[PDB]
């Protein structure tokens, strides 16, 4: 299960979390996921279990022990818990919630306590950590994007457009690039201005992107560092060249129809390792593989009894 | 045939409007504003020029856009950028003219006109004639008239018209005479011609017969002498009468120029100006004035202005102030003023007493202005305060009736108070403090009681603000002397009628803790009772029936006083208010929800002290006997068991064990299965069973719950019919009944466990807001209102309903539709469980979603469509739309501002007769509903998908938004009236109870309370800071009303998708 080279994984309001085996569509295993639908998936950099953040809880099955039941559950925090992201040295995790409070867990301890707490007026819908593994970036659903210096607790913020709730934020690999989405479907850039060990670390405002009419509802740069994906309510995710900020391949889910009503928003996506594919999670109860450059539909995961709103994907060595 | 025409109309505008929800076309919205014009509905159709905009700026060029929005003085700066940026252009210059003598721009239409002459177009030639003699006219320059109509048409009624005034000032009257009646001809036949589809050229038609028989008059007034005040009457009193906007009225001075000059009208032209103003053309009227002046526009800025016409100066200076120059007018105002009195004093050689009073009369109105802009420009400080009281007690002086100026001075007065009481409770947030504030408090307060006494007096009919403001006084300073000689003095002076309108408020503090105030209170309700007894029964009985002890006892010392001038009455009121409280709750439905809430505290709380406490009045109310066929026939069936049930619970209290006390619930449990399998079966109830002496009533004295009033002749309750429905609910309420001594029947709601109480201040609340739209002319003018219904609090549980005739839920007009068109009543729920099962647990952004993937499978029409098939007609159906969607935005705003929550499909209900909308259900008010914990409604007022969807297309655009703010208006106007209401029941003793419900001293939360209403009162209710206004604020609210985010988010319950 987290023993394949590939880890795809697939969650929403069918109580449950299906693993999927990337190259063909057959579903691998699946776990009971009760009393809640789920709000972010994200395998921990250790390949040693997967965290699904639902409603007041943040349940984390295991990789490695192929069968049982949460290891670990985090309970305590009342409203939703909507994003989860991990420090490359197993032991952080970092959680954004409608209590308002980016949290950081201790992943090698008890308690359901959590080391530190991040208070902002207004929910929190993302939550992601700076490569460097030192900044926090918190965006909230006032459209304030907080940057938490995890040694300093010195705490700056920046609005960009917003009166307009922030989505989700992403930062690519490489750190020269910073990316946030909001509830208009705009897409903001910022360059990075490494100041990294005596930090400065500073955003400048690049480019504002028209992504799209509807809700933005993720943005995540490929590894590459080439490309920029948006994904959103008009039932596409959009991918963008980093260089021209150009739109490079869309897909949707669009039916074929103006009297359709719809049925799908592109909730989450992922890309490969080598920036090559793309994986994509629908409220029309598929995840999807897309072959980046074509944009042609490489895979269609189907399983799900209910709608789909969470990916995780993994390529590690 | 003429109510017979409009039929055709409104069955097309149905289909044209069935059209239009198929598909938006141009093609469609020509046809539509044509169709809701010729059915003169102005503003609907309004409406959809506002959506014609929004959608298609195809139409094209801006100032086109402001042109046919009767904007011209946006049009105007709009097409010279058009022309200034651009050329010549023919049709750009047609334009640039309409809006100049739309606006009464003769100056610059006339100047446009001559040097502008190439206009090689014959057509532009043609039109160029008809506005040019109009201009002409204006400017006097005759010659040139008679130019430009020269080149008009005969065959126009246009061109037949300019005949007739031309020959009026050359004295040719029998030219006049034939041009006159030629041009009426010319203007019949023009009005078949486009028989239906015109401008407002069909309300201009009313324009020029008004003036064509009014130019009938100005020939009177030529060769023969006599009729010259009576055509000056009628000319003066069809003016206050008639209400045509600013440039109509123009024209029709216009023709009142040929005879009468400014300076000879004065009033007339003033009454003018004053309108100018009011509507907002003040560059017209500040013309206006300076004509009647003789003086100049102020070229000369620094000098003093002058006094030859005393009124026309003070018109100019209000106009200045409401003009930007407002410190400039203030100035001038001080100066006036002092002018006044010496040319008073001095040239007041007796013989001139006409001209005394008049000048006195209009320096009062003099000093309420500079009081009024003295508060505007400085604001209330220790500075201010005694100078804008000189003003005010200046103008009282001048004018010794008048109510405002009496008003103003006590609300001055009033809040000197309140400044310095606020001022100190500044000062104690970080012994000779309160001496000084008890001389200072003494000083404002006793003046402020004596001007709200005269104002009152002079209000008559309408003076509840003041009359409360009273009572603030009164009841707020625990009496030291002199405030209460004052108030005793008023209560002499003042009118006993007063107080009617007050007794809810004066009785929720009958028990007062202060001796002095309370002794007034008492006596002031015994004259109220001598002199209408009924208007006080009611109430008084159910407060003689209080556990506060103080309360009951003096409430019965004025019913005493009362039986020595009414007695029976006083008797019939106690027994008939007794029954109806037995009747509300019997004796098993006590002891079902006792038996329950036992049961709660015992098996599930480990509590038998509390569950003791539950139980032991059940236990104490039968042992007083049965009184009725129902409490015996219970009491065989139930009565043996529990009464030992309570001989086991009492073997526990002494023994302390655990098996006695289980012998009890044995026996509990027991009765418990009978009730319940009894209470389905519980659908009507049987006055002879359940109450026999209101089945013996007959021809009592006693006024039908809450019909009473002076002026209109009393409606005794004559018998009582022996039946009631049982609501099936989980309250069960009656459908209790009475026949009245004219013969009409009076059907209520008899509630059992609802605290009226509140329900009564918000209909009193409501009464006052249709009075003040009743005055205002436009709110008049659309029959805006809230339809209220009668509430008689019978006791802390229960209580009387007025019953609404020819209504149903919102909830019940659907679920018919819904079965009768074979649709899952809860189709919507359904859907959105099947797509996501733990709904209420996910964020926004996942329940956007399955929210609107339910609207997106489920038609929105319903309402709408039912609501056609209902209608008998066509006509009635229109109407009944128009009613419904005007009705309903006043309930939104006034709503809004009580902070009306808990709006579900049960708790608004649709007059199927008129189709007007009608609130129920008063509960939670104020923010309330949104500050709860489990479910907050983020929602302002229910403007649910279907009801904007039964409105006309283009719904919030047209009748809707403009009734919005018209109502949001008034309201913001007298914004104090709304707040002497809300502030009598916010800080009511008996009825704070309903905000320490934030759990699930008090003194502090009152306050916010107030404050929320005064923000949405001042458009300081979204941002701290800005002060937005009406449109602003209106449109903020329809958004967050709207908002998809915001319904989502509702209880389920509230149907956010109906
Ligand atoms: N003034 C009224 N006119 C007509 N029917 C009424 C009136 N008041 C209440 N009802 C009826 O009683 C039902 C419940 O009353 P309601 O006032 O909503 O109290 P609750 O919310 O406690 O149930 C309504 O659905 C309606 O049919
Ligand atoms: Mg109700
Ligand atoms: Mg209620």
């Amino acid at each position: 299960v987290g023993s394949d080279p590939v880890i795809l994984a697939t969650a929403g309001y069918d109580h449950t979390v299906r693993f999927w085996q990337a190259h063909s569509g057959i579903c691998t295993r699946t776990v009971q996921h009760q009393d809640s639908q789920v709000n972010a998936l994200e395998v921990t950099p250790d390949r040693s279990m997967i965290a699904a953040a639902g409603y007041q809880h943040i349940r984390m099955y295991d990789l490695n022990s192929n069968n049982p039941n949460p290891i670990i559950s985090y309970d305590g925090v009342n409203k939703n818990i909507a994003s989860v992201g991990f420090h490359e040295d197993g032991r952080w995790m970092y959680t954004g919630g409608e209590d308002c409070t980016a949290r950081i867990w201790d992943l090698r301890s008890r308690n359901l306590q959590c080391q530190r707490i991040f208070q902002v007026n207004a929910p929190i819908n993302c939550v992601c950590l700076h490569p460097n593994q030192a900044e926090l970036i918190v965006g909230d659903q006032s459209g304030a994007i907080h940057i938490w210096d995890l040694k300093t607790d010195h705490n700056e913020q920046l609005i960009p457009e917003p009166e307009v709730s922030i989505t989700s934020a992403h930062i690519d690999p490489d750190a020269s690039y910073m990316a946030a989405v909001n509830s208009t479907g705009n897409c903001y850039v910022w360059n990075l201005t490494g100041g990294i060990g005596d930090e400065v670390t500073q955003l400048i405002p690049k480019t504002k992107i028209p992504a799209h009419t509807r809700y933005a509802l993720q943005c995540r740069f490929s590894p590459d560092s080439t490309l920029l994906a948006t994904c959103s309510a008009d039932q596409t995710c959009k991918i963008w060249r980093t260089s021209n900020f150009s739109l490079m391949t869309e897909l949707s889910i669009k039916s074929g129809n103006p009297g359709e009503s719809s049925r799908g928003w592109m909730w989450g996506c992922a890309f490969s390792g080598d920036s090559q594919y793309i994986v994509t999670a629908s409220s029309d109860n598929l995840a999807r593989l897309w072959c980046v450059e074509t944009g042609e539909i490489k895979r269609e995961y189907g399983g799900h009894q209910k709608a789909v709103v969470c990916l995780a994907f993994n390529d590690s060595v | 045939e003429r109510a017979a025409k409009c039929r055709a109309y409104a069955k097309a505008l149905h289909y044209k409007e069935l059209e239009f929800q198929k598909g938006p076309t141009p093609a469609i919205l020509e046809s539509l504003i044509s169709i809701n014009n010729k059915l003169q509905q102005p503003e609907a159709a309004a409406g959809v020029l506002e959506y014609a905009m929004k959608h298609f700026g195809e139409l094209e060029i801006q100032a086109t856009w402001y042109e046919k929005l009767h904007e011209w003085e946006d049009a105007l700066v709009a097409y010279d950028k058009k022309m200034d940026t651009n050329k010549d252009d023919p049709e750009l210059m047609l334009g640039r003219m309409r809006c100049l003598e739309a606006l009464g721009e003769w100056g610059q239409l006339h100047q446009q006109c001559c040097e502008k002459w190439t206009l090689v177009n014959d057509e532009t030639q043609a039109k160029m004639a008809r506005m040019a003699a109009a201009a002409a006219w204006g400017l006097g320059q005759w010659d040139s008239m008679e130019e430009y109509t020269c080149m008009i048409p005969r065959d126009t009624h246009d061109g037949a018209f300019y005949r007739a005034v031309l020959a009026l000032h050359q004295d040719l009257f029998s030219l006049a005479q034939q041009c006159i009646d030629k041009a009426r001809d010319l203007l019949d036949a023009e009005l078949t011609a486009m028989a239906g589809e015109s401008y407002s050229r069909a309300y201009g038609a009313m324009v020029s017969c008004h003036m064509l028989s009014e130019l009938e008059e100005v020939i009177q007034y030529k060769l023969v002498p006599e009729r010259r005040e009576i055509i000056r009457q009628i000319w003066w009193e069809r003016l206050q009468g008639c209400q045509r906007i600013v440039e109509d009225w123009q024209k029709i001075l216009m023709v009142r120029s040929l005879v009468v000059s400014p300076h000879e009208d004065m009033r007339t032209w003033l009454k003018y100006a004053s309108l100018c103003g009011k509507s907002g053309r003040l560059a017209l009227a500040h013309k206006t004035l300076v004509l009647l002046l003789g003086v100049d526009p102020s070229r000369q800025l620094d000098h003093p202005l002058p006094t030859v016409h005393p009124q026309v100066t003070y018109a100019y200076m209000k106009n200045m102030w409401k003009s930007a120059r407002k410190i400039d007018a203030f100035q001038h105002m001080q100066h006036f003023v002092q002018t006044m009195q010496q040319q008073a004093q001095h040239a007041i050689a007796t013989e001139d007493q006409q001209h005394k009073q008049e000048l006195h009369k209009l320096m009062a109105r003099c000093f309420l202005k500079l009081g009024e802009w003295q508060l505007n420009l400085q604001g209330i400080n220790e500075s201010t305060i005694p100078k804008v009281l000189q003003y005010y007690s200046a103008a009282t002086e001048h004018d010794r009736s008048w109510y405002k100026a009496w008003h103003a001075w006590a609300v001055m007065n009033f809040e000197a108070v309140l400044h310095y009481k606020h001022q100190n409770q500044a000062r104690d947030e970080k012994k000779k403090v309160t001496e000084d504030l008890s001389k200072t408090l003494l000083m404002y307060t006793v003046p402020a009681v004596q001007g709200f006494f005269r104002s009152i007096s002079l209000s008559r009919g309408n003076n509840l603000q003041d009359t409360l403001r009273v009572l603030t006084l009164w009841f707020d300073y625990g009496h030291w002397p002199d405030v209460n000689e004052a108030l005793v003095e008023g209560v002499k002076a003042i009118q006993i009628d007063t107080w009617l309108q007050v007794i809810p408020q004066l009785i929720a503090r009958i028990d007062t803790p202060r001796p002095l105030v309370g002794r007034l209170i008492h006596q002031l309700l015994t004259d109220i009772g001598r002199y209408h007894p009924q208007a006080l029964i009611y109430p008084l009985t159910v407060a003689s029936k209080s556990t506060t002890t103080a309360r009951h006892n003096a409430a019965n010392k004025i019913l005493k006083n009362m039986c020595e001038h009414s007695n029976t009455l006083v008797q019939q009121a106690m027994m008939v208010s007794e029954e109806l409280i037995r009747v509300a709750i019997l004796w098993h439905e006590m002891w079902h929800e006792g038996l329950e809430e036992a049961s709660r505290l015992y098996f599930g709380e480990r509590n038998v002290k509390g569950m003791f406490e539950v139980l032991e009045p059940l236990h104490a109310m039968m042992e007083r006997g049965p009184q009725t066929l129902k409490e015996t026939s219970f009491n065989q069936a139930y009565g043996r068991d529990l009464m030992e049930a309570q001989e086991w619970c009492r073997k526990y209290m002494k023994s302390g064990n655990v098996k006695d006390l289980t012998q009890a619930w044995d026996l509990y449990y027991h009765v418990f299965r009978r009730i319940s399998k009894q209470l389905p079966q519980l659908t009507s109830l049987e006055l002879q069973y359940v109450s026999p002496k209101l089945l013996m009533c007959r021809d009592l004295e006693l006024a039908v719950p809450g019909t009473y009033d002076p002026n209109q002749p009393i409606i005794r309750i004559q018998s009582i019919a022996p039946s009631l429905q049982v609501i099936t609910s989980k309250q069960r309420p009656r459908k209790l009944t009475l026949m009245g001594s004219n013969g009409h029947e009076f059907v209520f709601l008899l509630k059992g466990h609802e605290d009226l109480r509140q329900d009564e201040r918000v209909m009193q609340l409501f009464g006052l807001v249709n009075t003040l739209l009743a005055n205002d002319p436009t709110s008049l003018r659309k029959n805006l209102s809230i339809q209220r219904y009668a509430v008689i609090p019978l006791s802390t549980n229960s209580g009387l309903i007025g019953w609404v005739p020819h209504c149903d839920t919102l909830h019940a007009l659907i679920r018919d539709y819904r079965e009768k068109k074979k649709i899952l009543l809860n189709i919507e729920h359904r859907i959105m469980l099947r797509m996501a099962p733990d709904y209420d647990h996910l964020t926004l952004m996942q329940k956007v979603e399955v929210f609107e993937h339910a609207v997106n499978n489920t038609a929105g029409d319903d309402l709408a469509k039912l609501l056609w098939l209902k209608s008998p007609s066509s006509e009635v159906w229109f109407d009944r739309r128009t009613n419904y969607t005007r009705s309903l935005a006043v309930m939104s705003m006034v709503g809004y501002i009580l902070g009306l929550g808990d709006r579900h499909p049960s708790n608004l209900m649709l007059d199927r007769l008129s189709g007007k909308i009608l609130h129920i259900d008063f509960g939670d008010c104020f923010e309330v509903a949104m500050t709860r914990e489990k479910f907050p409604e983020k929602i302002p007022f229910r403007l649910t998908r279907m009801l904007t969807n039964a409105m006309e297309v283009t719904g919030l655009d047209g009748n809707y938004r403009i009734t919005c703010h018209t109502v949001m208006e008034v309201l913001r106007e007298h914004k104090d009236s709304v707040m002497a209401v809300l502030e009598a029941f916010v800080y009511d003793p008996l009825l704070n109870w309903r905000l320490m419900d934030t759990n699930t001293a008090l003194n502090k939360k009152a306050i916010q309370i107030i404050n929320r209403v005064r923000d949405k009162l001042t458009g300081r209710d979204f941002s701290h800071d800005d002060t937005l206004d009406v449109p602003t604020q209106v449109e903020l609210l329809i958004k967050q009303a709207t908002s998809h985010e915001n319904l989502c988010q509702c209880y389920i319950g509230w149907c956010p998708f109906w």
